[PDB]
RNA sequence: AUAGAUGAGUUUGGUGAUGGCUCUGAUUGAACACU
RNA sequence: GACUAAUUACGUGCCAGCAGUCGCGGCAAUACGUAAGAGACUAGUGUUAAUCAUCAUAAAUAGGUUUAAAGGGUACUCAGACGGAAAAAUUCGCCCAAAUAUAGGGGACAAUUUUUCUAGAGUUUUAUGUAAGAAGGUCGUACUCUAGAGUGGAGAGAUAAAAUUCUGUGAUACCUAGGGGACGGGUAAAGGCGAAGGCAAUCUUUUAUGUAAAAACUGACGUCGAAGGACGAAGGCAAAGGGAACAAAAAGGAUUAGAUACCCCAGUAGUCUUUGCAGACAAUUAUGAAUGCCAUAGGUUAGAUUUUUAAUUUAGUCUAUAAAUGAAAGUGUAAGCAUUUCACCUCAAGAGUAAGGCGGCAACGCAGGAACUGAAAUCACUAGACCGUUUCUGACACCAGCAAU
RNA sequence: CGCGGCUCUGAUUAGUGUUAAGUCGAAAUACGGUUCGUGUAGUGGAAGUUGCACGGGACUUAUCAAUGUUGAACAAUACGA
């Protein structure tokens, strides 16, 4: 046994009992600890039952003798099917960056996807398809393409108009003398050349180190 | 093909050679010297520059070495994380 | 058969020693008479029929189990609720008695003098927390209830 | 059994082969084969 | 094999005891005192499970083995022994078993005639 | 018949086991030695 | 002396002696022999012999068998033990409950038996996969033999180094054309198959289990199993084949103080084929078979299901753990918790021996003591030391150089 | 009187136990200096030793030639060990 015999949920009980009376017999027993009084009324909680875990999806009833009962089971909603096939089908909408630190929880409170795909505190990406594509199938009793179809069409014009904006913002700002910084683009390209040249340098050590390798070989 | 094995509890997970073993550099040029000598012969002509690149490596002062490879130490921090775990 | 009662001996001993929540066993006239003793006894917590996955447990007591037909017979199964207090369980032995090999009887004369902590026959005496069950014509009751009804008989298990 | 111990009984078993060996004609003579 | 799974068709087809419940005659066993015949569900189908067709189909594979031990070069094969040993000793079980279950019915009698199956097949011991 | 269940010395460089030996208790239709 | 209540002095010096066990005695002995004292029982006190208990030390109550004594080589199986579900008849077993209890009551359980049930055990649906087995045939790399009035023309092979040895009657080396035997390269893996022993080139033929998924079928038909019988590695015996290679024996050459040996040149049984005998193995997982059950992780084998990408899942196998268990090492699909059954064990040594007996052609196998002699044998671990053990680290320890004996 | 059993004895011969101070080797325990044991068959004054298959109660005692990264510029009221 590499373990040790822990009694951490026990210190009151033997420290109620050393406690009770004075080792010198024949005396009152001193104070007790400060803290024995504290969590007199505070029992621990019941450690180590395996209880049977809550069961997120119906059990096999065809199994006669099932194993792993005391197993946890596996979260399944409805939407993972919906995720998987909307993001399949854009594979390109998860270089979107997604936030996915909560600032306090409270973000599906004013979530009412009756009204359209855009909602305060979340941003407009294929989650909301989801969501909006779960609600009518469920509320407007659609199927899951018919349902799939429309939430999906709205989902383009609002990234159209994105996109638009951006071109027209940055043309439209030069038009009253706006100058702006270096785009993404010659950005990218400039990283290039250090890397590019970087490989230049060990190509052509490695390719000197051949041609010397190669005059030993005669 | 399997994939590699996760590996049982060792009581160090470690590399002996950290750093890399520096041959003697002349050593082969050496053999260079003994084969002309072999093929060619010891008062031979031909011998003259393989000879003198002889006494060059000598004359030459010897490298320093290298800075020490810190592999055992980022292996040891891992090792109850890869293997099994550690045994004593 | 008393195979069955040995079993289910060794099962709840070792699911207490997993401190398991629920407990399964072979659906019999047997094993349920065992049971309830146990829980009239006060070491398991609750006794439902059900089928190879226990019920739900919030309505463990409420659950009501469905009429147990030749058609379904072979799934159905004993869901024994375990019992555990101070970080111990209340069942912790169930060493067995009477195994196959042997059917070990016992007289009133007997169970009077192991009911006190006084060897008799083939038993031991009853020491603070154990306790002994018997099988008799008025059912498994306990050693002490047997001998408030003057009867004695087969002795199944002692329960620490 | 460890193998000291086995040894003691390596030159038990060997000293009775060679014996039954060595008296094997004698037993012969005497129909005790 | 073509045939080991042709002949098990013939002794289902033979001794099923879903055929035999209407060409004999009295293919159950006579019922006990009080006992009285009562409706059974029908068979959803092919009866290959009595004990009529699993020693029928035993029979068939020990004539198979035991004419491959007495062909040529059949002494040679010593591992199969013990199939042919196993086998009999496996329909000795069944018509063990069979013999009081059925206590005499026709449907028992059927198979002894049919397949030869004598008293030695499993009154005692099957020594080999 | 409800008080009735007990150990000690000795293997090993040392420890824990296994396993015998011996002592601790009671006794004899007893013998012997000193009385 | 300690066990075991109770001390010094002198004498003796591994001598004389004491001793139930461990032990004491070799010149300042608490242990021997005297003296005094002390502890204790008491007309009894000690000793010897025996009996019970000590001893769970033959364990029915109530043991144990991986490493300590002790799991059978193997599982098909007669006898014999033991073994499902829901009811019923009988016994009145069991209980009240005795006094070896007339006559009754109680019905859970038990015995015989009857009727139903499908969870154990089986059958069918060509599974997949697979070095279980057997028959009749072949394949190939190498080896070897013969032939070429082959080419070539003095060495070759062996070993740490050599020798014996091969070669001018042409070897080694490189080829050509035939012949002959046994062997099984890669694939190859913690892989797989059989009751085990064991099974690895290939084609056809032939054979019993087992595993997965679904349905259907029989309806307890099950597990273990003394004995008998069957099977059983290498070696061995008998007969007839075969005979390249390997190789006990026999023999030679070296090494050595000596060398039977280890090494080397060669070499017969034997290994192989067919028919029998034989039955011993570290026949091992140092762990009998089977059933019920207990928490996880990482691999892996043959399938199945699926949103076949990757996850669930059945049956195996192997590592590392939890609870636990164990003397500990460790195990942890069991060496755990329980159960069934068979085999086996009861201090060491003598001894798996003797005698009689059975089996066998023989070798030998099965079975199986006692006398004499002991207080110890035996297991795991712990820390050291040692290693013609690994990796290191210091030292004129060594290399090198100078000088000296 | 014969047959069988049993007891004692027997030239000759075998095994084993005990016995510190003898002799001949150096087999095992470390890779014990030829891996050690099991079976079997030979062999040698003796311990030993050889052939054939088998066991680990011996090699899991296992520890990188994948040599180990410009993984998105810079500047600001952003950023500040
Ligand atoms: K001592
Ligand atoms: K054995
Ligand atoms: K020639
Ligand atoms: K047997
Ligand atoms: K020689
Ligand atoms: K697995
Ligand atoms: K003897
Ligand atoms: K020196
Ligand atoms: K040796
Ligand atoms: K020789
Ligand atoms: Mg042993
Ligand atoms: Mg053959
Ligand atoms: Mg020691
Ligand atoms: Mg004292
Ligand atoms: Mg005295
Ligand atoms: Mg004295
Ligand atoms: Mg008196
Ligand atoms: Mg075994
Ligand atoms: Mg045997
Ligand atoms: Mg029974
Ligand atoms: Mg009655
Ligand atoms: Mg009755
Ligand atoms: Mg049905
Ligand atoms: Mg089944
Ligand atoms: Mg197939
Ligand atoms: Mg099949
Ligand atoms: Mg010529
Ligand atoms: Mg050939
Ligand atoms: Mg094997
Ligand atoms: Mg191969
Ligand atoms: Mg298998
Ligand atoms: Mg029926
Ligand atoms: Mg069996
Ligand atoms: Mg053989
Ligand atoms: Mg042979
Ligand atoms: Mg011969
Ligand atoms: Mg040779
Ligand atoms: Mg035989
Ligand atoms: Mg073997
Ligand atoms: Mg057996
Ligand atoms: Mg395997
Ligand atoms: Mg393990
Ligand atoms: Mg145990
Ligand atoms: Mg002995
Ligand atoms: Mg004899
Ligand atoms: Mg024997
Ligand atoms: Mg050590
Ligand atoms: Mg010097
Ligand atoms: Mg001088
Ligand atoms: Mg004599
Ligand atoms: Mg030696
Ligand atoms: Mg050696
Ligand atoms: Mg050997
Ligand atoms: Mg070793
Ligand atoms: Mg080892």
């Amino acid at each position: 046994g590499k373990g040790r015999i822990f009694q951490a949920a026990k210190v009151y009980q033997r420290a109620s009992e050393a406690a009770a009376t004075n080792i010198v017999s024949g005396l009152p027993p001193r104070n007790p600890p400060l803290w024995l009084k504290a969590i007199e009324s505070i029992p621990p909680a019941e450690i180590n039952t395996r209880p049977y875990p809550i069961q997120h999806s119906p059990p096999n009833p065809r199994a006669r003798k099932p194993r792993n009962l005391f197993r946890p089971t596996k979260i399944v909603y409805p939407e993972d099917e919906l995720r998987r096939d909307f993001y399949r089908d854009h594979p390109w909408e998860l270089a979107r960056p997604r936030m996915i630190i909560e600032l306090d929880g409270k973000d599906a409170r004013f979530l009412d996807w009756s009204k359209g795909l855009r909602q305060r505190g979340i941003p407009l990406s294929g989650e909301s398809v989801v969501q909006r594509q779960l609600w009518l199938m469920e509320n407007q009793g659609m199927t899951k393409q018919e349902a799939y179809d429309k939430a999906r069409h709205e989902f383009y014009k609002l990234r159209q108009l994105e996109q638009m904006e951006r071109r027209i913002a940055v043309e439209e700002a030069r038009m009253v003398g706006g100058y702006f910084g270096k785009d993404l683009l010659t950005v990218g390209m400039e990283l290039e050349n250090k890397t590019y040249e970087s490989w230049k340098k060990w190509a052509t050590t490695e390719i000197a180190r051949q041609e010397s390798a190669r005059a030993s070989m005669y | 093909p399997n994939k590699p094995i996760r590996l049982p509890p060792l009581k160090q997970l470690r590399v002996r050679q950290a750093n890399k073993a520096e041959e003697n550099p002349c050593i082969a040029v050496m053999s260079s010297v003994l084969a002309c000598w072999a093929s060619a012969g010891y008062n031979s002509a031909g011998c003259a520059t393989v000879e003198n690149a002889l006494r060059a490596c000598m004359d030459a002062p010897k490298p320093a070495p290298k800075p020490n490879n810190t592999i055992n130490y980022h292996l040891s921090r891992f090792q109850e994380r890869l293997t099994q775990g550690k045994s004593k | 058969g008393i195979q069955q009662i040995t079993n289910m001996c060794s099962h709840l001993q070792n699911a207490s020693r997993a401190r398991l929540g629920l407990t399964s066993l072979p659906n019999t006239k047997y094993n349920l008479a065992l049971a309830l003793a146990l829980h009239r006894a006060g070491f398991i917590s609750s006794i439902t029929r059900g089928g190879p996955h226990p019920p739900t447990p919030e309505a463990l007591m409420t659950y009501e189990p469905e009429p147990v037909t030749s058609a379904n017979v072979a799934t159905r199964r004993l869901w024994v609720g375990l019992k555990y207090w101070n970080e111990e369980p209340v069942l912790k032995e169930l060493k067995p008695i009477s195994k196959p090999s042997r059917l070990v009887t016992a007289s009133l004369e007997q169970l009077n003098r192991v009911a006190r902590g006084f060897p008799a026959g083939y038993m031991k005496g009853l020491q603070l927390g154990e306790c002994l069950f018997v099988n008799t014509d008025r059912g498994v009751l306990e050693v002490r209830e047997a001998v408030e009804r003057k009867v004695g008989g087969l002795v199944l298990c002692k329960v620490k | 059994i460890s193998v000291r111990r086995q040894k003691k009984l390596k030159i038990k078993k060997k000293k009775y082969k060679k014996l039954m060996r060595r008296t094997r004609n004698e037993r012969r003579k005497q129909d005790r084969l | 094999k073509d045939r080991k799974h042709a002949n098990i068709r013939r002794c289902i087809e033979t001794f099923g005891r879903h055929i035999t419940d209407q060409s004999l005659e009295r293919p159950t066993p006579p019922l006990a005192r009080g006992v009285e015949p009562k409706p059974q569900p029908v068979r959803a189908g092919p009866d290959t499970g009595s004990s009529e067709v699993q020693i029928a189909i035993l029979t068939s594979k020990i004539r198979a083995l035991s004419k491959a031990l007495e062909g040529h070069g059949g002494n040679r094969d010593k591992n199969n022994k013990r199939s042919l040993r196993r086998l009999c000793h496996k329909r000795q079980r069944l018509l063990r078993y069979m013999e009081r279950k059925e206590r005499g019915s026709g449907r028992w009698h059927h198979m002894l005639e049919t397949l030869g199956l004598t008293p030695a097949t499993w009154k005692g011991q099957i020594t080999l």
